[PDB]
């Protein structure tokens, strides 16, 4: 057949370490928004107080 | 007069330098190479190799199944070929294939090292020598290609993994004389030093018995005064080491009027306000990086360093959510939200990103103290003793590791018993107020 | 002391239906409108 | 033969290394294995002020610093040095658009969206209109074939295939001799009547530029990978075969020991459910390339049939110890497991070989089928549906989807499924 | 002036005492006026660590009520609470100004500290 | 024998050689039943737990009322010296010899794990008086050898592929290891192997076709070295879990402290640790700590007292920082 | 206006004016919610007044201007169901209702289309 | 200032309803002719 022929996508080689792959979850993580959710850590409606 | 005359010199051998190096598949000079090409100041291509066009064929697939990752195959096709050129491209794969094939064996493994501190290896060694004594120059003469003292980086770096030290390092300066701005060939002669008065050895060494081939590069360059490389190599082992100074105050600031705009050199420059605790200024330079070059992931570690103890959360905010959409593969960029993370007191979810971050590159032993940082904010001390233990185990000579494994202590009760730890990090450092 | 061996055992033993639950609750194909988890609960009531 | 033969080589030699110049790996690969098979001209238009900059971009793409090449070649007046720009650009977009339904099937994690390419392909159009010479007439050269091949497969993204094949085939009248922007045309005709209609194209409408070019090449006939183009898309759908056979002969003639036909003449045994045929032919290309592992799954899952487990192991042995995070590797070891009855295991290896390409041959649908098994019956239908958006023209996906709902209780959803897949294999007896 | 982030310097307080300052109708009345004289005390009895800290503005009753384990002003935002080691602080004072001269005069006449004297001037709610 | 040492959480080669013996002993065909005494020699040491302090207790109850046999190093050559010695052990060792030539390939070693678990192992002796239609003996788990093949049994259903491929490269560096020694050549042919050998390799179910391409796959990833091998990465000599390591430096500082041992082997071994097995395996610290006081060295005992007060205050969940100091 | 005159059910005034709009907007606005908005509302007024040809054109071109829309989907699945596409309508309906969850109008449309299904012989 | 979302409406429930029944009406007096 034909599959690494093909370059019109992101594949295998172009990340560098082939490897990588492995963990492939760290893209799907949402990053802490800066101020408000600073309050969630204290409570562990309240962090839309600590915002404002 | 003179200077303007360098420059137009510079220009003609980095284009040269940067053209085989990316033409052979290295990427440790060529990335590098080209940097330096960029920042120069301001004042028909050049190609050449002696190949068959038989021989000419075997490259285009030597060369393009090389970067698809499949480097066993490029060693199966390019098996009987007998030019230096593509004997080096042999081997070349052969070592990536295994040093690519060690990374994926062990990744759970976060501790690199011989607890006492190979015939695979020496499988690509015996050929070295092997094609070494076959052919009909073997260095040490004026007619010696580019692709021979190629061979020699080889030789070098399959050596220095193999501990053995002291017979690389001559490899190394063979391959330099034959060929200098190669700028990986010059990292990993830099790692192989150990200690300050081992450089002072070194130093003088190119000085007095060292000699560039004056054939194979270009004229008014081979001297070594006016030489880069040697420069190059004044500020980053004189400082990385942070060794006593000499020679380093007038090659820097001529590096600073040929290299206005490189950015590897200001951001070197940031690093050296911040290795004397001059934070203000190294925000100033370092701010200049950012805008200039915003997506460079190199040397921003130190930038969220500073960040942290600046308290500025929002601009280390605003470098979080930056830096991890670029790409969270890096080894700095897990260490950049690292330090965001904890400034919010949110150690449980910071220490992750540590590990995380040590885990894509374990050569970052900078990142075991931090680690375990996090642990005593964490009101755990078992978990800390391993995490500072680790990164002493990996070098010795850390202060960063022996200091903080002794507050460790000095936090519980056991006085007496962390004196042991901070009389080994005096021996370290004894020039300092803190310890 | 934490036994390795024992605590990537229970590991294993989490992860390995957890592939097999994937399409319980959230999981709806088109055309019907009700997942598969209260499809065995009515097929219970079915025969009960 | 003869000359006809000295004058591909020289051809070819400017294929495998331009294409590698300019970051096209595929491609490139392709030519330069063709090199093998087959029994330094350079020059480029380019300024000394303009030309570090091609070596700052190539650099930077080579350590896979893909976002930082975009800033330094912020402004580019160069015609086709733009290209690898854009190409940067666009790669740097898609390793992070995963579709979210998609996702959580390919990872199991379960827990500015696409604007970027509407601007990606309102540059080219920029560019283009704006650029000094058009693609008519005997202008253009190499470079401009890039951008418009780059140009069709950011237009495919957003499914606009009519629009596609304008692109893919102005891309290739300008340049030959480019296999990766051939794949891409495969995936645009998702029909067998527009095949005929489209070969009678190049056939008629269909003119090559020939000052690029060298001599005996502009001709649709003598051009020795047309035969390529109509060896793929006749495996790929049968439908009604025009000189098939015919031009296969000659393609075969020339071109020694070359993998990839073997490989491809192999795989036609397995279409044609000729197993035992298929085996010696496969095992030839093992014996003379043992490190090539492209098509190795087809391999595998011919092995599957048979279910000779102790030939099959050794092979997974084989192949992963050369190579262990290769598609291919993983599909194997994937279909390895379901042998050995451990349909439960076989999704991770599987989930593992799809996050290496996410558009890879018929591994979606193999995971498809051990979901079976385990009669979740529920990611198996979505796991089935994901095969249909991508490749349009799989048999097994579409059945997959009516054979599953079968098995519910509503059977008027499988009916539709099953006319499509009825349309694109109407000789299996079973359908 | 500003501590290296690899050698952090060690503050007073010890890693019992932080498990210690995070401790937690008329029985509501009761619960707030028990909450406020137990948030005064460890407010008054602690705090020779937390003035040391700090690096300007802000308030020791602010640092103790953001340690996780009719509203006037808050002065700054952080919220870093308790902590072993301090990296930002080194030993610093400003010189005395008119301000200071006026602040060590209202403080004359207090025998607690400024701070808990705002947090019980502050008015409950009602 | 000698060569890198690493822990490993999965089968070890060491541990099919039981598994091997114990296919024979329980199979009954051939009317061989190892002794109980090559038994309790083997399966022993890899008993799970044994705990060692440094000081302020010695031998409170490591010490064994009966003298007990030195645990076996994981190489061929010391395991077959242990069944050579009987006048008819070299029947019982060729049965050991016989097996690891008739697994080839990993389908192989999975025939063998595949074959216990469907008829050997026996969950309960309430099923074993129903099951007297069996031409094979069976096992108890409660058993001593019933926990232990739990466990074996266990580890191998705890890995995946790279698990599994891991197993057969070690294996085969393992037995060629014992190939290039003069034992082997006293036994290079005894008609015993061929023999048992044949015993299990029947119903191959092909000998014309598949067999020529299955020794192209063994061989091509084999070192024929008649062209450059396939370069693969760092492979270890020997493999050996947490517990057997244990129990042989358990038995190495009492041995230390007041049939013989190989104390050049032993310690050659240890002192190749990656250093990652020296933090799983925190003891190997204190054994150059006893050495260290032998000779007198006072910088050099500090220094690994030390470092095994580090490592093994933070695996134990109980806080041992008062013990430390003592 | 077009809107407003749409609402009143008179189908004229609103046409000229959505018309005079799109007109006066030809060059630019190519996206951002705009020009989608006034092509899709023309469609909807030409799909209500049964003059359904021109419809089928003006949501082909809004659905290759931009593809994820259930509403687009849903239009055009309906304007196929006036006449006899079901072959070209079943598929626009299936990627409606992968791309919106329940579309409840767009469900009791395609189980119309399977019984529609259910009825033809065609070969 | 900042514009919200133009006003767009879409199919509703009456009409496509109202095809449903006519769509009924011609699947269903056709099979009167071939019967």
């Amino acid at each position: 057949s034909s599959s690494s022929y093909r370059d019109s996508y992101f594949q295998y080689r172009h990340l560098p370490a082939p490897h990588h792959i492995l963990y492939a979850e760290w893209n799907q993580d949402i990053l802490a928004l800066p101020d408000e959710v600073a309050n969630i850590t204290m409570a562990m409606m309240t962090s839309e107080q600590n915002s404002n | 007069d003179s200077q303007d005359k360098i420059i137009h010199d510079i220009r003609i051998q980095l284009r040269k330098a940067a053209t085989e190096l990316s033409r052979w598949k290295l990427y440790g000079s060529s990335k590098w190479a080209a940097e330096a090409l960029a920042g120069l100041a301001e004042a028909i291509p050049q190609n050449g190799f002696g190949l068959s066009e038989t021989e000419y064929d075997l490259y285009l697939l030597g060369s393009t199944l090389f970067d698809a990752k499949e480097f066993d195959r490029c060693v199966f096709f390019l098996k009987d070929v007998t030019n230096p050129y593509l004997k080096f491209l042999k081997l070349y794969s052969k070592f990536l294939s295994w040093d690519k094939k060690s990374q994926e064996s062990m990744e759970n493994i976060l501790t690199t090292g011989k607890f006492t501190d190979q015939s695979n290896i020496s499988s690509i060694l015996k050929e070295i020598n092997t094609f070494l004594e076959s052919y009909e120059i073997k260095i040490d003469d004026d007619e010696a290609d580019l692709g021979l003292a190629l061979l020699y980086y080889l030789r070098g770096v399959i050596l220095k993994q193999e501990k053995n030290i002291s017979k690389a390092m001559s490899s190394f300066l063979k391959s330099l004389s034959c060929y200098s701005f190669n700028w990986s060939c010059w990292l990993e002669l830099m790692d192989c030093l150990q200690k300050v008065d081992d450089a002072l050895l070194l130093n003088n060494y190119l000085y007095q018995n060292f000699q560039f081939k004056f054939s194979e590069n270009l004229g008014s360059q081979r001297t070594i005064e006016f030489n880069i490389m040697i420069k190059f190599f004044k500020l980053k082992v004189f400082e990385e080491l942070n060794g006593q100074l000499e020679d380093y105050f007038e090659d820097l600031e001529f590096l600073l009027q040929v290299f206005p705009n490189f950015t590897f050199l200001k951001a070197y420059n940031a690093t050296i306000s911040y290795n004397n605790l001059d934070y203000v200024t190294a925000e100033s330079r370092f701010d200049d990086i950012v805008k200039q070059d915003p997506y460079r992931l190199n040397d921003l570690e130190t930038y969220s360093n500073i960040l942290y103890v600046m308290q500025k959360n929002s601009k280390l905010a605003y470098l979080a959510q930056f830096v991890s959409q670029i790409d969270r593969f890096r080894p700095e960029t897990c260490c950049i939200i690292a330090n965001y993370y904890s400034a919010r007191q949110e150690h449980e979810k910071s220490i992750m990103y540590f590990r995380r971050a040590l885990t894509l590159d374990k050569k970052t032993t900078n990142a075991w103290t931090l680690m375990g940082h996090e642990f005593v904010e964490l009101s755990n001390s078992h978990a800390a003793i391993e995490c500072y233990r680790r990164a002493v185990d990996i070098c010795p000579r850390d202060f960063k590791a022996w200091f903080g494994l002794g507050q460790a202590y000095a936090l519980l009760d056991m006085h007496l018993y962390s004196l042991y730890y901070f009389q080994k990090a005096c021996t370290l450092k004894p020039w300092d107020r803190r310890i | 002391k934490l036994d390795e061996f024992l605590m990537l055992s229970e590991q294993y033993k989490s992860r390995l239906p957890k592939i097999r639950k994937l399409g319980w609750n959230r999981f709806k194909p088109i055309g019907i409108n009700k997942t598969m988890y209260e499809l065995e609960m009515l097929r219970s009531r079915a025969r009960a | 033969q003869d000359k006809i033969i000295h004058d591909i080589r020289i051809q070819l030699r400017k294929a495998a290394t331009e294409l590698s110049r300019w970051k096209l790996y595929g491609s490139s690969k392709w030519a330069a294995e063709a090199l093998a098979g087959l029994a330094p001209q350079n020059g480029f238009g380019l300024s000394e002020t303009e030309y570090d900059l091609y070596l700052l971009g190539s650099t930077l793409f080579d350590a896979k610093e893909f976002d930082r090449c975009v800033f330094f070649l912020k402004d580019v007046t160069n015609p086709y040095l733009k290209f690898l720009k854009l190409y940067s650009k666009f790669l740097s977009w898609d390793k992070k658009s995963q579709e979210s339904m998609e996702n959580i099937l390919t990872t199991g994690k379960f827990t500015e969206s696409q604007s970027n390419i509407s601007s990606i392909l309102k540059e080219i159009n920029t560019f283009l209109e704006s650029y000094e010479i058009k693609i008519d007439d005997d202008e253009a050269d190499l470079g401009l074939a890039l951008l418009y091949y780059l140009r069709g497969v950011i237009l495919k993204q957003e499914k606009n295939i009519s629009k596609a094949m304008s692109s893919f085939l102005k891309s290739l009248s300008c340049y030959s001799f480019n296999w990766s922007c051939w794949l891409e045309l495969m995936d645009c005709l998702q029909k067998v009547d527009d095949a005929l209609l489209l070969n009678n194209y190049l056939y008629q409408n269909f003119q090559f530029k020939f000052s690029e070019n060298l001599g005996s090449q502009r001709t649709i006939e003598f051009n020795i990978m047309i035969k390529f183009f109509k060896l793929k898309v006749f495996e790929e759908l049968n439908g009604q075969l025009e000189d098939y056979f015919e031009d296969l002969e000659f393609l075969l003639q020339v071109f020694p020991n070359f993998t990839f036909l073997k490989a491809y003449n192999a795989t036609i045994s397995y279409n044609n459910l000729d197993y035992v045929t298929a085996e010696s032919r496969f095992d030839d290309i093992v014996k003379q390339d043992p490190y090539r592992l492209n098509d190795l799954e087809t391999y595998s899952n011919i092995l599957y049939v048979m279910q000779k487990n102790s030939k099959l192991a050794y092979l997974a042995q084989f192949v992963s110890q050369i190579d262990r995070f290769r598609p291919e590797t993983c599909c194997i070891i994937a279909n390895y497991y379901s042998a050995r009855q451990e349909h439960e295991k076989s999704i991770m290896y599987f989930r593992r070989a799809l996050t290496l390409d996410k558009k890879t041959t018929n591994a979606w649908t193999l995971m498809g089928h051990e979901f079976v098994e385990l009669s979740n019956s529920h990611a198996a239908i979505e796991c089935y549906r994901r095969a249909v958006d991508i490749c349009p023209r799989d048999f097994k996906a579409w059945f997959g989807l009516g054979q599953a709902y079968a098995l519910l209780d509503m059977h008027l959803y499988s009916l539709y499924y099953f006319q499509k897949a009825c349309t694109l294999k109407p000789w299996d007896r079973r359908i | 002036v500003y501590g290296d982030r690899y050698i952090p310097s060690r503050t007073d307080i010890d890693f019992n005492s932080i498990v210690s300052i995070s401790s937690m109708v008329e029985y509501q009345k009761e619960r707030q006026a028990h909450e406020t004289y137990n948030t005064l005390l460890k407010n008054e009895l602690f705090g020779e660590m937390l003035s040391k800290d700090t690096v300007g503005s802000e308030s020791s009753i602010d640092r103790i009520k953001n340690t996780r384990p009719e509203i006037t002003r808050p002065s700054s935002n952080s919220v870093r609470g308790a902590s072993l080691l301090t990296y930002q602080q080194r030993k610093g004072r400003r010189l005395s100004a008119a301000s200071l001269l006026q602040s060590q005069f209202f403080d004359s006449m207090s025998p607690v500290r400024p701070d808990s004297k705002q947090l019980l001037l502050s008015p409950g709610k009602q | 024998k000698y060569g890198p040492l690493g822990i490993t959480n999965f089968i070890t080669p060491y541990d099919l050689c039981i598994l091997i013996l114990i296919h024979a002993h329980c199979s009954q065909d051939n009317g061989i039943s190892v002794p109980t005494a090559v038994f309790l020699r083997l399966i022993s040491p890899t008993r799970p737990s044994l705990e060692w302090n440094p000081l302020l207790k010695d031998n409170s109850n490591l010490r064994s009322s009966s003298i007990v046999p030195p645990p076996v190093l994981p190489i061929l050559d010391n395991i077959i010296r242990i069944l050579l010695d009987d006048k008819d052990g070299n029947k019982i060792a060729l049965t050991l010899m016989g097996y690891l030539e008739a697994i080839n390939g990993l389908d192989s070693i999975n025939r063998l794990m595949m074959d216990l678990e469907k008829n050997c192992l026996v969950n309960n002796y309430r099923s074993m008086k129903m099951r007297t239609t069996s031409t094979r003996r069976q096992m108890t788990r409660a058993s001593f050898l019933g926990t232990f093949l739990s466990t074996c049994i266990r580890k191998y259903q705890i890995g995946d592929f790279e698990m599994r491929e891991t197993i057969w490269i070690n294996l085969q560096n393992f037995k060629t290891v014992f190939k290039h020694t003069p034992l082997w050549l006293r036994f290079k042919d005894n008609v015993h192997i061929q023999k048992v050998k044949n015993c299990l390799l029947a119903n191959d179910e092909i000998s014309v076709e598949d067999q020529q391409m299955v020794e192209f796959f063994q061989h091509f990833n084999n070192g024929n070295d008649a062209d450059s091998k396939t370069m693969n990465e760092e492979n270890y000599g020997t493999l050996i879990s947490i517990q057997h390591l244990q129990s042989i430096v358990n038995r190495q500082i009492v041995n230390w402290l007041d049939y013989e041992e190989q104390s050049g082997l032993v310690f050659d071994l240890l002192d190749t640790l990656s250093l990652n097995d020296a933090t799983k395996f925190p003891l190997i610290f204190i054994l150059k700590y006893l050495e260290a006081i032998k000779e007198n060295s006072y910088q050099t005992a500090l220094d690994s007292l030390h470092n095994y007060f580090d490592y093994k205050s933070t695996g134990n969940s109980q806080n041992y920082f008062h013990i430390s100091l003592l | 206006m077009g809107v407003m005159y749409f609402k009143k059910n008179e189908f004229v005034k609103a046409k000229k004016y959505l018309k005079k709009a799109l007109e006066v907007v030809k060059d630019l606005d190519p996206s951002s919610r705009t020009t989608i908005s006034i092509q899709l509302n023309l469609g909807h007024t030409y799909r209500k007044l049964n003059e359904n040809e021109i419809a089928i054109k003006c949501f082909r071109c809004v659905l290759e201007k931009n593809d994820k829309n259930s509403e687009i989907h849903c239009s055009l699945g309906y304007l196929y169901l006036k006449t006899k596409k079901l072959q070209k309508a079943i598929d626009h309906l299936h990627k409606s209702l992968y791309l919106k969850p329940n579309n409840s109008s767009a469900t009791a449309l395609l189980k119309n289309a399977l019984e529609l299904n259910v009825t033809l012989s065609l070969d | 200032m900042i514009r919200r979302a133009p006003t767009t409406l879409q199919l509703s429930h009456d009409d496509v309803t109202s095809l449903i029944d006519d769509l009924n009406e011609q699947k269903l007096k056709q099979q009167l002719n071939i019967e």
